[PDB]
């Protein structure tokens, strides 16, 4: 009864940890202080 | 140097021994 | 004359236009771009202006009438 | 420096893109970031080597969580030649229901996909029957991976910073590698196989909670400390004997028998629990070898510098001169690593090459989609660390190298001459190239022309000789073992190759993959196959002997290992640097593994049907391999989908077509070259800051064209990620649409 | 030998393909003649004739035989060659020469070389057949 | 920037000089050899990289060299 | 090294290292590489004459 | 055959090719069978030349081959 | 069939721990 | 600077936003008579009878433009890079003198006193800031 754990996990891994993932590498690797 | 070359020849003598003796066990000459 | 005759007609559009894009740009850039203004300089055929510039391999007139034959194939 | 990367101060200061994609490309190579120390370099490299081995271990736990939470494998302990093994369930908004129709199978509740790779033979040889049992390793290896993960991070902290001299201290590592972590790996699975996993095969259930209760053996170890070590083989298991039952079952835990169990096709356990307790005696005894802090021992830098043979002044070890061989493995990471890529990519094909003639997992040898995934990913895991060997060879040779530390030995001598060399694999690879290429053309004409008894058909007599010496009796050669009055076949004096009866029994089945017959088909691929390896290797050799200078450059040197080329000058130099060998041998390496795999998939899909004279008749032209290869078995696979409808075949398709594609894109920057596309960006620059409302934003970094090196990187990255692709899809979708 | 060769003579598939012979030239009975003269060969058991090449003078017409024919003719065309190269380079203008063959010069050359197993023997025992290794060039190791 | 080196098996012919598209080299006095000049390379920051020097170099095995290194705007050619 | 001599390079980097080519002059201003050789072998940039100083020569005589 | 044979000519460059050919002018230095007119490996536009030639003449005869015989047959 | 929800929670509960531990060793390597 | 801009319609292929950001150049020259020339950045345009000013986005724009106003016998051509603070820097010729001639006050500016074979290994200059070809 645990399958609904891939309703979460498959978006999440998707669309939610590539938002974030090229949202911090874009203010990081554009910013000029490190 | 070595111009008869002993040390390098004595070993393809033997790589070249060993393989007659394997084309000999293949040519049905020994056994 | 259906959907997969507007679909090929497109195709066909899309590499002639892709085709075209390539050799107007060698005959229009053959004498001079941003990168290389002596162009015409080093002829019509020559391989490249050296690694510099980032790389300028291919710029030549000639060469696009390479990647252009590669094109037209393609069409 | 005040940017990203941060490990380049020259990259950091780039206001174009170009910034960005040299970062990624060079964060692995920690030698050239700012301020490199070597003892900072050698304590980074092993904080990393933590990070992968616990990457490593986390991918093995989620093969274990995956088959533990969605897989079948409790229902295919009971059928284990019917059922399909599940790697995993598809949760995909994307399929449409007949889709999802398709992919519901292996007698699972949603959509899933069918495994491949051989997991589920394993665990059962090894003993494992619930699925408790692999979710207890899956949690296990990720404790596993916490405890490399945290080790890593503790050798960073500056009090737990290995010195420069331990990460030096080589006969050390050799007598713990040795002994160690090959012998005490071997010894703990000879008791994992002798505890767990001959208890399991023969019906009893041996685990955690029974094991220091349950003896192995009847006998105890009582046979043991007093020698009588024969005990342990009396009574093996028969030849009906069936697996994780009674029957048959016998008590023996080390056996010399040879062969396959009869009923799984597989080797026995307790030849292999055997196998693994004489080969950890072995490495445990090569692992005393090395002078340590302990006085005995060898010291291998004394080893390279000797020069008197009892008392005879020679050159050195064979009369060979040695002298600074230790300093320069022991010294230079490129060495050691192509050295070390080298040997394992040799393990790597000779595991390819065991693993589906001598299958050791019970009924793997009946899942034809597995041997074939598995022997040709192993095949390509070692062409590329093939690849990976010569091209740090070559950076080795550019970076590392000093003449004046190696003066005088064995390199050298071998830089010395590197012409002849290299002029010598080039007329190897031409007779091999004309010669095998005009005898298939001969036999393809001829064959067109009606007339195919006029082909040239060669027997391959030296390794039918090398079958027939195993004792395979279907030549008719009467040779070493298959004569009974030899020497080696009765074994005379001792008599005691005890494994010769399971041997024979295996090699003149003909039911088996064990010493395949061979012929005149076979003759021309092995020449084929001759001439990739050779081919492979004069690219790769060349690049390495020439990657110092040439007479087309004589500094090359001093530009490093990867560089565009020289400029247009002295006749123009494109594809000058060492680097360029690696990406020329790239696309050679990938022809031969694919003539390699072509070969071992078209006759065994033959054998896997009961028709090997398909290939033995069609396989000595090419449009045999054309026709009844590439294009009788593609069939299936192109209707995995269709106007019609779809099946379970069609993620192969797609991935088929996928494949064609990215291969496909790569020509586009294998052909074009740079200054076409630097000139073409710079009309869309012009572009982006003349339109309106488009003027309200632009670019950070400048637009520019990938470099010349970067796109022969990117180029030859989609070519061989489509050839990749593009096969493993048409393998496992020809294998499977046949049989499952 | 190995994997089933019987004679040509005796094999079924080899009689059946025998039946069927195409004609290779205008000889209406080209086709009898080849497989009257395959029907020495040993035969796998689809018909077409396996060649042994080991060097047993049983079989010395599939392989040995044409190995002596074709060395002594690759002998001659590169002893040959190299006669003309070395004695075109003393005649002031050698690359001119290379384009445009000097006949009275090739054509001598192409006559001798008849007997280049004797002139490489005597090449290679006066020590003519190699340059020295410090006297041609190389590359910076 | 790039890096422009000059050795001294340089005979002064002035054919790098002439070559440069962007004014990188220039020609200074010398006593080492018949032309009794060399070539010198101030500008390096203007060096686009594209070795028109080392082709236009006559000395066998040349006496300028160009070493490629941190790309600037300059170095790479943008008018952008 | 004398004009007309036949030498042989010892230069490394050279084309035409351990090939022999003909000296055309000598200079004796002092300068680092006087002797001018002659090769009848153009290298990759097309030439055939390069100066060498006199350790870079060894007579073939 | 001629298609594929193409596509060593348009992936390589001739720095490689040269430095090969280095090796075996070597070999022939060695047994005194060097010519007096200099082996050379292609020019750089002279490989992309090459290269299109072959592939324009690989994939068209792979074209003509594969109409002729499908057209003689069906129609 | 397969294992009980309790045990997927274990598991990803357990795998917590080399996530927090790969994340310390990642940011360390950093510097 | 002083000169007229020469006469043309005007291209898409002359200054970018590159000019009023960080760099700008400017080549000047005199002309005995009105003639047409071709422009670095494609195009033909007329110079005047005089002094003349051309701004261009790069350094090699100019060296090109000079190097055919050679072929129109006209040789005082100067090239002025420009920053947008106004900085106006005087460039080419530096000297005052062509740089294929020789003059003296001219220093050498990374000269080997070696030839280029006698470079170090790069093991021997390893895990260091040196390269092989500095000094
Ligand atoms: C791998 C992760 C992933 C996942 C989980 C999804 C998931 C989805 N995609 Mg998507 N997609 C992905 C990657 C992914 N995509 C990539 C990489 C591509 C490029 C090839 C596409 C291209 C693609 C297209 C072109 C389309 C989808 C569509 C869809 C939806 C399927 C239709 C449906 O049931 O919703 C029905 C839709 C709804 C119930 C409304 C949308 C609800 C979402 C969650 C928006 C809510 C946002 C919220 C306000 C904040 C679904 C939400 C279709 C769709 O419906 O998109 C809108 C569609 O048209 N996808
Ligand atoms: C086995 C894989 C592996 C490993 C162990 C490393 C290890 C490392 N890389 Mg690396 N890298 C890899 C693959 C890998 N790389 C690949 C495939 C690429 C190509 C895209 C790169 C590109 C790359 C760049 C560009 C850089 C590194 C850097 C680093 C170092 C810092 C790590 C860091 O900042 O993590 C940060 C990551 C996280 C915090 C994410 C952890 C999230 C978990 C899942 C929770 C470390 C030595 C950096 C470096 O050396 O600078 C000192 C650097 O700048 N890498
Ligand atoms: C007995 C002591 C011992 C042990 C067990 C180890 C173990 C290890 N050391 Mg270590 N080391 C030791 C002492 C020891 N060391 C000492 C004393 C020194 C100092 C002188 C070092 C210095 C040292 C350094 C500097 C490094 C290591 C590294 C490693 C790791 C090697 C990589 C690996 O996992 O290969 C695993 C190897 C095997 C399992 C055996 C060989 C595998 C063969 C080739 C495969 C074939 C077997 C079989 C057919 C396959 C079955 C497959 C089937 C199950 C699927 C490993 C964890 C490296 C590392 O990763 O550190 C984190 C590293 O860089 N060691
Ligand atoms: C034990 C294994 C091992 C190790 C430790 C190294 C270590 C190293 N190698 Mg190396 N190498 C190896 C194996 C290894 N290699 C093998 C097997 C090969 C043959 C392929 C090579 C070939 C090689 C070359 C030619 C070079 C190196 C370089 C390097 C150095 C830097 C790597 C770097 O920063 O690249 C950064 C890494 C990347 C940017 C990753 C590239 C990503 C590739 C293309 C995979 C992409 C696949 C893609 C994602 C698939 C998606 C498909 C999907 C759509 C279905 C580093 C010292 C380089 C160096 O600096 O040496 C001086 C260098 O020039 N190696
Ligand atoms: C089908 C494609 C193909 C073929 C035939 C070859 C053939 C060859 N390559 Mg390869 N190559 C290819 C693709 C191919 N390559 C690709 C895609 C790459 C990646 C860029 C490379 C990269 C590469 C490198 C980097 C190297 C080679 C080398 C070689 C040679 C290996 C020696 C050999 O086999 O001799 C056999 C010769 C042949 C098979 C070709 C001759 C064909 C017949 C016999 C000639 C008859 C022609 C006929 C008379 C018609 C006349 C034409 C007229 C009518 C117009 C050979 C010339 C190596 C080399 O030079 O070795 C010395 C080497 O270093 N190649
Ligand atoms: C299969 C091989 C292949 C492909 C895909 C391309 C693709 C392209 N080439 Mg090309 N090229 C190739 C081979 C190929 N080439 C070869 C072999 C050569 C050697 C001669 C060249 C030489 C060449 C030149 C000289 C030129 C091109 C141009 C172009 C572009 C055409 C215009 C365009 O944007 O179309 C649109 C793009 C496509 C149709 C590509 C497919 C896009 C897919 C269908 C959509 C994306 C899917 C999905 C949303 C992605 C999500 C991914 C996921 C991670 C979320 C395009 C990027 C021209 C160009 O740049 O003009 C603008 C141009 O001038 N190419
Ligand atoms: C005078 C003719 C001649 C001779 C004696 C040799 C001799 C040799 N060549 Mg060769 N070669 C030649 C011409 C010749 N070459 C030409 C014209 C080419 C350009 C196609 C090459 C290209 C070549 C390569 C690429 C390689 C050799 C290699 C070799 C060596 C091994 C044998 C071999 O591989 O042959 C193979 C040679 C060929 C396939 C070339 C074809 C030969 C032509 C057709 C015959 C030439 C006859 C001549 C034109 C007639 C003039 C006669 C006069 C009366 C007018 C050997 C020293 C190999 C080596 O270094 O190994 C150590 C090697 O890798 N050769
Ligand atoms: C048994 C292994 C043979 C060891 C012979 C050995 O030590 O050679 C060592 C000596 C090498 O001879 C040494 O060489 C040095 C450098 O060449 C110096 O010249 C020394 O003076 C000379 O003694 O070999 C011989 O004397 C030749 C023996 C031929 C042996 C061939 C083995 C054939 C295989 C059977
Ligand atoms: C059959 C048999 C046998 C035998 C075996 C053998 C003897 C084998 C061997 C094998 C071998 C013998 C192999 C080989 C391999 C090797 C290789 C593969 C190598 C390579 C390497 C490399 C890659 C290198 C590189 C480099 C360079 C290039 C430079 C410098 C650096 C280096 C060194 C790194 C016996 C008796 C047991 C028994 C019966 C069976
Ligand atoms: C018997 C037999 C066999 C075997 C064989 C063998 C194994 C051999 C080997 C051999 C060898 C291993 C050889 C080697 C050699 C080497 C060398 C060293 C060479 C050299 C050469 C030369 C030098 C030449 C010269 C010339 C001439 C003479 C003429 C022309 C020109 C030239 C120059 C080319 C077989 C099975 C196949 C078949 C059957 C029989
Ligand atoms: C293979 C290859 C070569 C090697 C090819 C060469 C050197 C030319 C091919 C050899 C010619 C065909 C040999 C001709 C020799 C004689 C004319 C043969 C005479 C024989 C008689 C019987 C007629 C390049 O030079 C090259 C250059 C630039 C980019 C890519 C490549 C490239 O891919
Ligand atoms: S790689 Fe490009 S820039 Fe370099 S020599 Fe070749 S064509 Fe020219
Ligand atoms: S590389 Fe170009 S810009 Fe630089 S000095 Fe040479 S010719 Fe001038």
């Amino acid at each position: 009864d645990a399958s609904f754990l891939s309703s979460i996990f498959v978006p999440v891994i998707g669309w939610v940890v590539p938002i974030a993932t090229f949202s911090f590498l874009f203010l990081y690797i554009e910013r000029e202080d490190v | 140097a070595k111009p008869p070359y002993t040390f390098r020849t004595g070993w393809a003598l033997l790589l070249l021994a060993v393989n007659f003796l394997v084309a000999a066990y293949y040519f049905h000459i020994i056994q | 004359l259906g959907t997969a005759d507007f679909l090929i007609h497109h195709i066909h559009a899309f590499t002639i236009h892709v085709t075209v894009l390539i050799l107007l740009k060698g005959v229009l850039f053959a004498r001079s771009s941003r990168l290389i203004p002596d162009k015409a300089n080093l002829g019509f055929r020559f391989p490249c202006d050296g690694p510099g510039r980032g790389g300028t391999c291919q710029v030549s007139g000639w060469d696009h009438v390479f990647l252009g034959l590669f094109w037209m194939y393609n069409s | 420096a005040t940017k990203f990367p941060k490990f380049s101060q020259d990259l950091a200061q780039d206001p174009t893109t170009r910034r960005i994609w040299y970062a990624m490309a060079m964060g692995n190579d920690f030698e050239s970031h700012d301020g490199m120390t070597e003892e900072n370099l050698y304590q980074k490299i092993f904080a990393t080597h933590f990070g992968h081995l616990a990457i490593i271990f986390l991918w093995a736990s989620s093969l274990l969580f995956h088959v533990a939470w969605q897989g079948n494998f409790e229902q295919w302990i009971k059928d284990p030649l019917h059922v399909r093994p599940i790697a995993h369930a598809i949760w995909d908004p994307h399929f449409g229901k007949p889709a999802i129709e398709a992919f519901t199978q292996a007698g699972a509740n949603g959509p899933v996909n069918i495994a491949y790779s051989g997991v589920y033979h394993w665990w059962y040889t090894i003993g494992m029957r619930t699925n408790t049992e692999l979710y207890t390793g899956s949690v296990f290896l990720l404790l596993f991976a916490s405890l490399f993960l945290f080790a890593g991070w503790l050798h960073l902290q500056p009090k737990f910073r290995p010195s420069l001299a331990w990460f030096k201290s080589a006969e050390s590592r050799l007598n713990h590698h040795l002994a160690g972590l090959f012998g005490v790996s071997s010894l703990a699975w000879a008791g994992h196989l002798i505890h767990v996993a001959i208890p399991e095969s023969r019906g009893q259930h041996v685990g955690w909670d029974n094991f220091l209760s349950t003896a192995p053996h009847p006998a105890g170890l009582q046979p043991f400390f007093t020698g009588n070590w024969g005990v342990y083989a009396q009574n093996p298991d028969t030849a009906g004997h069936i697996f994780s039952t009674s029957q048959g079952a016998g008590t023996a835990i080390l056996t010399f028998l040879g062969g396959f169990h009869p009923q799984t096709e597989s080797l026995w356990l307790t030849d292999m629990a055997h196998h693994h307790l004489a080969i950890a005696v072995l490495f445990i005894v090569a692992g005393h070898m090395y002078r340590t802090n302990f006085g005995i021992g060898h010291s291998i830098k004394e080893m390279m510098n000797a020069k008197t043979f009892f008392g005879k002044p020679v050159e050195g070890p064979f009369n060979m001169p040695h002298q600074g061989i230790y300093d320069t493995y022991n010294n230079s990471l490129h060495f050691q690593l192509g050295w070390h890529l080298a040997c394992l990519g040799v393990v790597t094909s000779w595991v390819a090459q065991h693993m589906y003639s001598l299958p050791s997992y019970a009924f793997i040898a009946k899942d034809y989609t597995t041997q074939a995934a598995l022997y040709t990913h192993h095949q390509y895991i070692a062409i590329f660390l093939m690849v990976g060997a010569f091209a740090h060879g070559a950076i080795f040779l550019v970076r590392d190298y000093d003449p004046e530390q190696n003066k005088g030995n064995v390199l050298e001598r071998v830089l010395q001459h590197k012409e002849a060399i290299i002029s010598h694999l080039s007329w190897v690879s031409l007779f091999l190239g004309f010669h095998t290429l005009g005898l298939y053309v001969h036999n393809d004409v001829v064959v067109a022309f009606g007339t195919p008894e006029k082909q040239i058909l060669i027997e391959p007599v030296f390794a039918q000789f090398i079958q027939a010496a195993h004792g395979k009796v279907l030549y008719g050669l009467d040779t070493l073992l298959s004569n009974p009055d030899s020497v080696a076949y009765t074994a005379y004096p001792n008599y005691a190759n005890v494994w010769l009866p399971g041997w024979l029994d295996a090699i003149n089945s003909g039911t088996n993959s064990l010493f395949l017959t061979i012929g005149p088909g076979d003759f021309l691929v092995h020449h084929a196959i001759a001439l990739g390896l050779h081919t492979t290797t004069l690219i790769l050799v060349k690049g390495a002997l020439d990657a110092r200078g040439s007479k087309l450059m004589p500094d090359k040197k001093d530009f490093g290992y990867a560089f565009p080329c020289d400029g247009p000058g002295r006749g123009g130099t494109c594809d000058i640097s060492a680097w360029d060998s690696f990406y020329l041998s790239l696309f050679w390496a990938l022809n031969t593994v694919g003539w390699v795999t072509f070969y071992w998939h078209w006759k065994h899909l033959g054998i896997w049907q009961g028709n090997v004279a398909q290939f033995n008749e069609n396989s000595t032209y090419l449009m045999g391999w054309f026709r009844d290869y590439l294009w009788a078995n593609s069939a299936q696979l192109i209707n995995g989908y269709n106007p019609y409808g779809v099946n379970n075949l069609s993620v192969w398709a797609w991935m088929f077509l996928f494949g064609h594609l990215v291969w496909a894109t790569g020509f586009m920057f294998l052909i074009s070259w740079r200054g076409y596309w630097q000139e073409l960006i710079e009309t869309l620059v012009w572009a982006h800051e003349r339109t309106p409302i488009a003027n309200l934003v632009r670019w950070k970094d400048k637009p520019v064209a990938l470099s010349i090196v970067q796109a022969r990187v990117v180029g030859l990255a989609h070519f061989t990620v489509g050839y990749v692709l593009t096969y493993a899809a048409f393998l496992i979708a020809s294998t499977a649409g046949k049989f499952g | 030998l190995g994997a089933d060769l019987t004679p040509c003579a005796e094999n079924p598939a080899f009689q059946a393909l025998a039946k069927n012979a195409r004609n290779t030239t205008a000889d209406p009975q080209s086709g009898q003649k080849r497989f009257e003269r395959y029907s020495q060969a040993l035969c796998g058991p689809e018909g077409y004739p396996h060649l042994i090449v080991d060097g047993r003078l049983d079989r010395a017409g599939d392989f040995l035989i044409p190995s002596i024919l074709f060395l002594y003719i690759a002998g001659w065309i590169g002893w040959v060659g190299r006669a003309y190269l070395q004695a075109i380079k003393k005649d002031s203008d050698t690359e001119q020469k290379e384009i445009q063959l000097d006949l009275g010069i090739a054509l001598p050359i192409i006559a001798t070389g008849f007997a280049w197993p004797a002139a490489a023997v005597k090449e290679l025992l006066s020590g003519e057949l190699t340059a020295k290794d410090s006297e041609i060039t190389v590359s910076p190791r | 920037s790039h890096t422009v080196k000059i050795y001294d098996t340089c005979i002064g012919c002035t054919q790098c000089v002439r070559a440069c598209p962007t004014d990188v080299l220039e020609m200074v006095p010398w006593d080492g050899c018949k032309a009794a000049q060399v070539a010198s390379s101030p500008r390096t920051e203007d060096c686009v990289g594209c070795k028109r020097c080392e082709t236009a170099c006559p000395t066998d095995f040349l006496s300028i060299r160009v070493y490629l290194g941190a790309e600037t705007t300059r170095s790479m050619g943008l008018a952008y | 090294v004398q004009r007309g001599s036949k030498v042989r390079i010892l230069r490394p980097e050279s084309y035409w290292f351990q090939d022999v080519g003909t000296v055309a002059s000598v200079d004796q201003s002092g300068i680092k590489y006087p002797v001018i050789v002659r090769f009848d072998k153009v290298n990759y940039a097309g030439i055939n004459t390069n100066n060498f100083a006199v350790d870079e020569l060894i007579e073939v005589e | 055959f001629v298609w594929a044979f193409s596509l060593m000519f348009l992936f390589s460059g001739r720095g490689y090719w040269q430095e090969l050919i280095e090796s075996i002018v070597w070999a022939h230095n060695k047994l005194k069978v060097a010519p007096a007119i200099q082996p050379r490996a292609l020019s750089i536009t002279q490989g992309r030349a090459v290269g299109v030639a072959h592939y324009l003449l690989g994939g068209i005869a792979t074209t003509w081959a594969f109409f002729h015989a499908h057209i003689l047959s069906v129609g | 069939s397969s294992i009980s929800d309790t045990q997927v929670y274990i598991a990803l509960v357990v795998a917590l721990i080399p996530g927090l531990l790969a994340w310390r060793l990642a940011t360390e390597l950093y510097k | 600077l002083s000169g007229k801009t020469p006469l043309f319609a005007g291209s898409t292929g002359g200054l970018l936003t590159k000019a009023v950001e960080e760099e700008k150049y400017a080549i000047t020259w005199t002309s005995p008579k009105a003639q047409v020339f071709e422009l670095p950045t494609g195009g033909a345009a007329t110079m005047h009878e005089g002094e003349n000013l051309l701004y261009i986005a790069r350094k090699e724009y100019g060296i090109a433009l000079g190097g055919q106003l050679r072929k129109f016998k006209i040789t005082n051509y100067k090239i002025y890079r420009i920053l947008p603070s106004g900085e106006t820097t005087f460039i080419h010729p530096a000297d005052g003198v062509f740089p294929e001639k020789v003059n003296a006050g001219r220093e050498k500016v990374r000269f080997n006193a070696r030839s280029i074979g006698e470079n170090p290994n790069p093991s021997q200059v390893k895990f260091s800031g040196k390269a092989t070809y500095d000094a």
